[PDB]
């Protein structure tokens, strides 16, 4: 929380931020780059990577993943962290929660909605009517 | 199974079902699906347009009858 | 395209003559097949054991009598 | 939200949480295979249901699959 | 004879469209052989040969001949297909031979089409003709 | 030797179904610059 | 200017798949045929090299010059040898123009009908033989070393090609040299060329077509050296010059040019006996393009310090509006062959446009405007070639938005602003389309409504409740009040089209004032609207190609993608590729609107026969300004009335017409099962398909899979605009050629 970072150089777009960002929820991006550069943002138009700690508010967290992987991964930025927002101003931190990026095999973490069968070994509608089950729980 | 095996594949879900493959690994260790079988039908997986799928599989010795030796 | 061509006998034209047959099998006489129903003499128009037909001078009225839509010449 | 399951013929390939456009997909220990981790979806709240993650996956059939469910705002990617 | 049809020489309407007779090709004459040969033909109320495809042995020219003819050459088009498929599945560069066709074994393949049918016959006798069931893939239910 | 790499080039199924099309093709034609409007065998 | 870049040799004719790497393991599936011709012509796919790029694109070009050479040498060859050009000539009104002979197979020669002069073949439409007589050709024999001409021309472009691409083929810096190039393509490739036609009208077409105008029967005259030879037969043809190879040019080195006004003209208006253009106002014409385009072509800098750099041109332009204005947009355009493709395209299909506008109601060639075959063939083509152009110029704007944008050369100039305001753009394009939609469409289901209704005094009609084109009226106005006024130097109007009386060569009409009232008023803001649709989609396509709120990396993705999943709602068709799919439909739409509205508005109000006393009797009598605000109208008095002779059509001459209005119904109902399917369904058929293959051991290699989703969308559209196109070519060429 209390979100540290310089705004990149952007004169500002129409594909921002609408109500939803103010009232449901946003998102924020924050990294830091070791030098002033030019990268694309995902509500188009080009900006200006300040040298230091960058923060952009975006309204989706798929454009803040999305700015991420084809902005700053390919420009050698991988501390970058994105955020919920919420109305009240609350903060939590959302991609690299436990400091290791998802792609990577961390000891710790534990699977969430893993199947101990294969596709064919799924049960069939049939056997499986009126009921909270459905075909794929575990 | 051993590797270079013809094997017929008795898996449901799988594209290469009721077809031959060669083993080309059998893993020692203690995994659900040890068997690595290699056809030369490939798969459907890959993006719309894209020429070209997978032969290499996975299955277990429960899911694969070796027909040859 | 043969009729396109100024050419309307080089069109192949098929004559429906097993649906012409079954017409026939009901009565219609149109098509000279001299069949069941359309020969007076056949033991399917006469019913030979019981000779119990009754409606069959009424249908065949109805299918030798073109006014109607019964069993159309095709 | 989507529903998405990860099923135990995971090669731990990654390729279905490195496709993954919000962040849904992590890679767990799991001694079920020869790489030692297997795919799961501890944020499905956030998946907008792209199927990018079975258009990854190599193994057939699918080992992850996505069932679309219920509509909510995350799921249905709007920004507004 | 049958199903009301007369032939087209006591048929006035095939008469009158044949008196003008329209030229097909480059024949000074054309459209009148053309009418002639069609005069042999059952015509009807249009004067047009209509055609009868019931075996009728007489007016078997109509149907048969061409359906035998057809069979023939069709089967011996798809035998070849099949012997060339066969025969490329040996070597392991069979995808590149479909697209580039190796035409010696592709004539070879062609020339014995002419004994298409009973060859496939054998092949019905021997059961090099129809996989079995469980050789080939099939969806689950 | 690119005699034989026309050869290949020329036995691909591009040119291949063209040429044999073209052949069945002036057969037929060629069928009806002979003895024309054979809507049936003659008999 | 490297020196054999590539080697010559057949063996990569041997090996299909070679300038990919996807496709050169070979066919696994049946999809790799066809990726291979969806990457045969995509140079940037192939390399990573803008050099090797650009020398692909120099050989493609020589090898397309000498397609369109081939295609110039096959007319003419079929002009000598296979038409009745001499016989057209002799009478033109009483023959008309013809090629194509057809061999007499089966049937087939009775689409040969007599055209004139004993004759018998297709009846053209391509207005060849009018270009021809107003070129000054006079019999068969130049149009046979035309064609030879042609075929060698043909011929040194395809060596050309060879030469370029794996003999000497050219540096960067030789195709980024873009002053050059410019300076030699405005004064060298057009002014030139305007000269050099000049140089053929004044000394070959003018005498010629001078002679031909009076009753001569052609042949009578000499062959074109004479009057280049012999200035006695330029004497009584314009006399006031003294006519010499020295003394004849001296009143141009001196300025003395109204001794050159006998033929260097500026008359206007149409040649009252042959419906064509003043043929010296065309010479005079092209003397003007050719001095301007020579002007036009000294302005770029290249070696002697003098001119412009057309950076420096860019770069200077910005406002205050427009933050660093067009900064970087060179670099844009010198580096991306796509972001030229896309200008160039777009300029190349609304020039065709401005063709098919202007060659309808000025015909600039003699006996063309009494010719409607050949006015309405002309006009619907170009325009047909104009839209599909205008929507690959949009196409590729999206290709180069995905391919060739770099956000580091584009910062605050004119592309990224207006890529931060895509938003605002879109969606006031969105709410003009409604508008036009709504204040078009609804005015005509509004009159069908009343018409049925009969309320006929609550239509939007000349008899009800008025929209008056007064604009259009003024300015119809202002071209016929201005051969007497801000005209002085000229006789007649620009064209008769805008006022003036009924010029009528032969029994026919060429050309009347076309008025406009209420039902011209409903077309034009249909085509507006339709425009405006066009452009939404196509603009849509490429302002969001990259990026949007819904998926904001469609960069990544790339431009010819079918969808980003089922989620987020459904994301089909999001890609700029298929923003290009939907603007074909729409294109076809507007242009097939707009063909109608010509079709119509020609056959009701202008074309048509004059009587001896002088009055004209329109084709289809006046109907456009009663029938044509209505749907039901449209549907009736023009498209089951004018159909009628598509239909009849069986058993004459123009037979392969009806045939084809058959055959494109066919086509364009067998595109709707491509687009309205999806691939999942093809494929699960084949599947089974597959298994009785599987079963008698006969299963392909390379196995059978359903067409993609952007490829099935692409089959759809291509049948879709292919069967609508010919339906309506069809229709047009039998009924204008039966009642025309
Ligand atoms: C060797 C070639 C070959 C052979 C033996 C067969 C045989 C068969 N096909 Mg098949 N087919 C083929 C090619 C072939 N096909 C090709 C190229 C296509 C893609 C157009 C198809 C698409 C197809 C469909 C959709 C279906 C079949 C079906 C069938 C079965 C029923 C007969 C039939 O429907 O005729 C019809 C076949 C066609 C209309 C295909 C056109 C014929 C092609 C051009 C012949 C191919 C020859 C090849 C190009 C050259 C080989 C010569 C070689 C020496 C180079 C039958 C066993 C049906 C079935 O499922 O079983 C009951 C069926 O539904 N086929
Ligand atoms: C699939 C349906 C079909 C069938 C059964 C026919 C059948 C026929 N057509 Mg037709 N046609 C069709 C579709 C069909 N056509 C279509 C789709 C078109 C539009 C392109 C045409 C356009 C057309 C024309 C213009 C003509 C025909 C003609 C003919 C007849 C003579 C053909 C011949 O000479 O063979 C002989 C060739 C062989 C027997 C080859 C075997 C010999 C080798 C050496 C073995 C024949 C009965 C001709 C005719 O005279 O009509 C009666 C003719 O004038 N057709
Ligand atoms: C001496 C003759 C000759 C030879 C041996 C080669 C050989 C080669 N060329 Mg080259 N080329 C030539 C002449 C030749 N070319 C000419 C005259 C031109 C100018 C047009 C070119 C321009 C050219 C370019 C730009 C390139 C090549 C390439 C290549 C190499 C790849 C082969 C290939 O796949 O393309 C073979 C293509 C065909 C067999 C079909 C070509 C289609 C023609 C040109 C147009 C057809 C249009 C016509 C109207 C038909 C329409 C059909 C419709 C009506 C149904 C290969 C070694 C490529 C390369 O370097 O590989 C990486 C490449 O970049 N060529
Ligand atoms: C302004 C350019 C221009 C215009 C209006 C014309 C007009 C004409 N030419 Mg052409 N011509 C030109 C340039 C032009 N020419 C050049 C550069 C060449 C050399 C390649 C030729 C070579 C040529 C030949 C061989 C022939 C003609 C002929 C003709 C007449 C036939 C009809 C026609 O072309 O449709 C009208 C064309 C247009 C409306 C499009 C012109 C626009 C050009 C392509 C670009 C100019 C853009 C310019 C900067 C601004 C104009 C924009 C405009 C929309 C306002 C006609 C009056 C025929 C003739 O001799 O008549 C008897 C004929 O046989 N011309
Ligand atoms: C490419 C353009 C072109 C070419 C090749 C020619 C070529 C020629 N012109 Mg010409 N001319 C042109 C454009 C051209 N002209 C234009 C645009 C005008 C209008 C200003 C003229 C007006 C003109 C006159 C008045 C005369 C020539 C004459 C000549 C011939 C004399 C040779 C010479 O003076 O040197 C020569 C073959 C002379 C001639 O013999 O006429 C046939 C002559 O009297 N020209
Ligand atoms: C100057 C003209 C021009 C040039 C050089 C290009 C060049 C290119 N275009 Mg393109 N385009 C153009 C005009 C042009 N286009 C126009 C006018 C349109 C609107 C229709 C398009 C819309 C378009 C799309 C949607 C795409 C391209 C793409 C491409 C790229 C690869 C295309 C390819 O592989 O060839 C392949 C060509 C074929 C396989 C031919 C397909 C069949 C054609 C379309 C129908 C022809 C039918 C014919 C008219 C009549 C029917 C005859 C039949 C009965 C036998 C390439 C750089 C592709 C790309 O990805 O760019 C990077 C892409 O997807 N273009
Ligand atoms: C005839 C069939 C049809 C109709 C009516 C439409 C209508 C429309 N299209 Mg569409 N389109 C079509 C075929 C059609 N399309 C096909 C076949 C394709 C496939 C390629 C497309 C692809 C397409 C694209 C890609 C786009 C459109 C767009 C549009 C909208 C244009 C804006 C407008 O005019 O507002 C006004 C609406 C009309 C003129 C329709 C008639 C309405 C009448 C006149 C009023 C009815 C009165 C009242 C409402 C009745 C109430 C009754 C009550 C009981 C409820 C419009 C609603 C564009 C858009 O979104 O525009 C901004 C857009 O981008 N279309
Ligand atoms: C339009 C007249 C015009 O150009 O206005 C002025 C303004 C740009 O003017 P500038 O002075 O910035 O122009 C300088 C450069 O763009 C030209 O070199 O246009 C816009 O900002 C877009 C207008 C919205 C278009 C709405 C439709
Ligand atoms: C149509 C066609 C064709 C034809 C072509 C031709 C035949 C052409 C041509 C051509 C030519 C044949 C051209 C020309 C030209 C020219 C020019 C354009 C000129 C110039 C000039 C100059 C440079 C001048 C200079 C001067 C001055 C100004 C100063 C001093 C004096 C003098 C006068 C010297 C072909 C066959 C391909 C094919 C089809 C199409
Ligand atoms: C009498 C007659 C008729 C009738 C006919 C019929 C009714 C029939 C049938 C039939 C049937 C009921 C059948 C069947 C069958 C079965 C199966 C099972 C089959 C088969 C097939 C196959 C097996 C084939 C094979 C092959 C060959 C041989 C060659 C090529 C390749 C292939 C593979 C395709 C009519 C009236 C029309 C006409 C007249 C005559
Ligand atoms: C009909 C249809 C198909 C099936 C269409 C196919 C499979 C096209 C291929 C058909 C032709 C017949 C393939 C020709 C095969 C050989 C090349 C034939 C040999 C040619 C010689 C005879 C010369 C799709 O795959 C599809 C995909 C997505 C949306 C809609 C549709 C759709 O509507
Ligand atoms: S892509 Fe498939 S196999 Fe690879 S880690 Fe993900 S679920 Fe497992
Ligand atoms: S229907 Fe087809 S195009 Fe649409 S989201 Fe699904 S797979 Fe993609």
């Amino acid at each position: 929380t209390t979100l540290t970072g310089q705004p990149p150089l952007y004169g500002g777009s129409t594909g921002g931020l609408l109500s939803k960002a103010d009232i449901e929820e946003k998102y924020a991006i924050t990294w830091t780059s070791p030098k002033e550069q030019v990268f694309e943002m995902p509500t188009a138009g080009a900006a200006v990577m300040r040298e230091g700690e960058n923060l952009v508010y975006l309204a989706r967290k798929e454009q803040c993943l999305a700015l991420a992987a084809q902005q700053l991964r390919p420009r050698k930025i991988n501390d970058y962290k994105i955020y919920r927002i919420f109305p009240d101003g609350e903060t939590v931190l959302l991609h690299p929660k436990d400091g290791v990026f998802p792609e990577k095999v961390n000891q710790g973490r534990e699977a969430v909605n893993t199947v101990p069968r294969s596709i064919g070994q799924n049960p069939n509608p049939a056997q499986l009517k009126f009921s909270g089950k459905k075909p794929y729980d575990p | 199974v051993q590797r270079g095996s013809k094997v017929r594949i008795l898996r449901p879900e799988s594209y290469w079902y009721n077809e031959i493959g060669t083993v080309a690994s059998v893993d020692q260790s203690g995994i659900k699906y040890p068997v690595i079988v290699r056809f030369d039908k490939v798969n459907y997986t890959g993006f719309s347009g894209s020429a070209g799928g997978v032969n290499t599989n996975n299955f277990a010795l429960s899911e694969v009858e070796e027909v040859s030796a | 395209v043969v009729v396109a061509f100024g050419t309307p006998e080089k069109q192949i034209l098929i004559e429906p003559v097993f649906a012409q047959f079954i017409q026939a099998a009901h009565g219609k006489l149109l098509y000279g097949f001299d069949t069941l129903l359309s020969n007076p003499d056949s033991i399917a128009a006469t019913a030979w054991p019981n000779y119990g037909n009754v409606w069959l001078p009424g249908w065949l009225d109805a299918i030798n009598s073109g006014n109607n839509s019964l069993f159309l010449t095709i | 939200a989507h529903t998405v399951k990860i099923y135990d013929t995971c090669i731990g390939c990654t390729q279905c949480v490195r496709a993954c456009p919000t962040d849904v997909l992590e890679m767990v220990p799991w001694d079920g295979c020869k790489a030692g981790q297997i795919a799961s979806s501890p944020r499905t709240e956030d998946c907008v249901g792209c199927k990018r993650c079975e258009t990854a996956c190599p193994t057939d059939f699918l080992s992850i699959r996505v069932y679309l469910g219920a509509e909510t705002t995350r799921s249905m990617g709007l920004a507004y | 004879d049958v199903a009301g049809l007369v032939p087209c020489k006591d048929s006035p309407a095939f008469q009158k469209r044949a008196a003008a007779a329209v030229n097909t090709t480059a024949d000074p004459a054309s459209g009148q052989k053309r009418f002639e040969r069609y005069s042999q033909a059952l015509c009807g109320e249009d004067g047009l040969p209509h055609l009868v495809v019931d075996g009728r042995l007489s007016r078997a020219g109509d149907f048969l001949i061409p359906s035998a003819l057809f069979l023939f050459i069709t089967g011996w088009i798809g035998w070849v297909g099949r012997a060339y498929l066969i025969a490329v599945r040996n070597s392991g560069e069979a995808n590149e031979k479909e697209i580039i066709i190796d035409v010696p074994l592709a004539i070879k393949c062609m020339l014995t089409g002419f004994a298409w049918p009973l060859a496939a016959l054998k092949e019905l006798a021997s059961g090099e003709l129809t996989a079995k069931d469980n050789e080939i893939t099939v969806s689950p239910r | 030797m690119q005699t034989k790499h026309l050869l290949t080039y020329l036995s691909t199924a591009p040119v291949l179904a063209a040429l044999w099309m073209t052949i069945t093709a002036g057969i037929l034609i060629e069928f009806n610059r002979f003895y024309p409007d054979l809507l049936f065998h003659p008999l | 200017v490297d020196n054999d870049p590539v080697p010559t040799s057949f063996e990569k004719w041997a090996k299909p798949g070679h300038f990919d790497r996807t496709l050169a393991r070979g066919p696994q599936t049946t999809t790799w045929i066809w990726n291979l011709h969806a990457l045969a012509h995509d140079f940037d796919t192939h390399t990573s090299d803008l050099e090797d790029i650009s020398r692909k694109i120099f050989s493609a070009h020589f090898g397309h010059l000498a397609v369109v050479f081939i295609w110039l040498s096959g007319m003419y060859f079929h002009g000598a040898k296979f038409s009745n050009y001499e016989a057209w000539l002799a009478d033109p009104t009483g023959i008309k123009p013809s090629a194509q002979v057809v061999w007499p197979i089966v049937g087939q020669g009775i689409l040969n009908g007599d055209v004139g002069g004993g004759f018998h073949g297709i009846q053209i439409t391509s207005g060849l033989f009018q270009l021809w007589r107003a070129s000054g050709i006079t019999n068969e024999f130049q149009l046979y070393c035309t064609a030879i001409g042609g075929l060698v021309m043909a011929g040194l472009m395809l060596f050309a090609g060879w030469f370029h691409y794996h003999k000497r083929a050219p540096k960067l810096e030789w195709f980024q040299n873009v002053e050059s190039m410019l300076n030699h393509h405005l004064a060298g490739l057009l002014g030139l060329g305007s000269l050099g036609w000049a140089g053929h009208q004044i000394h070959v077409s003018l005498p010629i077509n001078q002679l031909l105008d009076a009753g001569v029967a052609a042949k009578d005259i000499p062959l074109p050296h004479e009057f280049i030879l012999n200035p006695s037969l330029m004497a009584e043809l314009y006399p006031n010059i003294n006519w010499g190879v020295f003394s004849g040019v001296i009143p141009f080195f001196t300025f003395n040019w109204a001794a050159y006004s006998d033929f260097l003209t500026f008359k206007g208006g149409l040649n009252p006996v042959t419906g064509g253009l003043w043929l010296s106002d065309t010479a005079h014409h092209h003397v003007a393009i050719a001095v301007l385009f020579i002007i036009a072509g000294h302005m770029y800098r290249t070696n002697w310090g003098i001119g412009h750099s057309l950076k420096e041109i860019l770069e200077a332009h910005k406002g205050p509006f427009t933050g660093t204005g067009h900064k970087g947009l060179y670099e844009v355009l010198t580096t991306s062959w796509h972001a030229q493709l896309a200008i160039n395209l777009a300029m190349m299909g609304s020039l065709s446009i401005i063709v098919a506008q202007h060659m309808y109601a000025m015909p600039p060639y003699p006996y063309l405007a009494t010719d409607y075959p050949t006015q309405l063939s002309l006009f619907t083509h170009h325009m047909w070639i104009g839209g599909f152009l205008i929507v690959g110029g949009a196409a590729h704007g999206a290709i180069f938005f995905v391919r060739d944008y770099d956000p580091a050369v584009n910062q605050n100039n004119v592309l990224d602003r207006v890529l931060r305001h895509r938003d605002a753009i879109i969606s006031h394009l969105n709410w003009v389309c409604i508008f036009l939609g709504f204040h078009s469409f609804g005015l005509y289901v509004h009159n069908d409504t009343m018409r049925a209704f009969g309320r006929p005094q609550d239509m939007f009609s000349d008899t009800g409740i008025q929209l008056q084109p007064v604009f259009a009226q003024w300015v119809q106005h202002l071209h016929t009040l201005a051969p007497g006024g801000t005209a002085p130097n000229a006789a007649a109007t620009a064209s008769v089209a805008f006022g003036g009386d009924v010029v009528a060569v032969g029994g026919k009409v060429a050309m009347m004032p076309i008025a406009l009232g209420t039902a011209d008023f409903l077309v034009h803001h249909i085509h507006a609207f339709t425009i405006h649709v066009t452009v939404l989609i196509l603009l849509k396509g490429v302002l969001f190609a990259r990026s949007s709120r819904l998926i904001p990396d469609k960069a990544n993705l790339g431009f010819r993608f079918p969808c980003d999943g089922p989620g987020r709602g459904g994301t089909c068709q999001v890609s700029g590729w298929d923003h290009v799919f939907l603007g074909l439909f729409w294109m076809y739409n507007c242009i097939s609107v707009v063909i109608f509205h010509f079709s119509w508005k020609m056959q009701s109000d202008v074309w048509g026969t004059v009587a001896p006393d002088g009055t004209v009797s329109h084709i289809t009598g006046g109907n456009f300004a009663q029938s044509a605000i209505t749907i039901n109208g449209w549907l009736r008095d023009f498209l089951w009335a004018q159909a009628s002779q598509v239909i009849g059509s069986y058993g004459s001459a123009l037979s392969a017409y009806g045939l084809l209005f058959l055959g494109a119904h066919f086509v364009w109902a067998f595109s709707l099962m491509f687009l309205f399917s999806g691939r999942g369904y093809w494929q699960e058929l084949i599947e089974s398909i597959v298994w009785a293959h599987n079963k008698l051991k006969v299963a392909p290699a390379i196995q059978p899979r359903a067409l993609s989703i952007i490829q099935g969308r692409a089959v759809g559209v291509a049948h879709y605009l292919l069967g609508g196109i010919a339906t309506t070519w069809a229709f047009f060429l039998a009924r204008i050629i039966s009642v025309g």
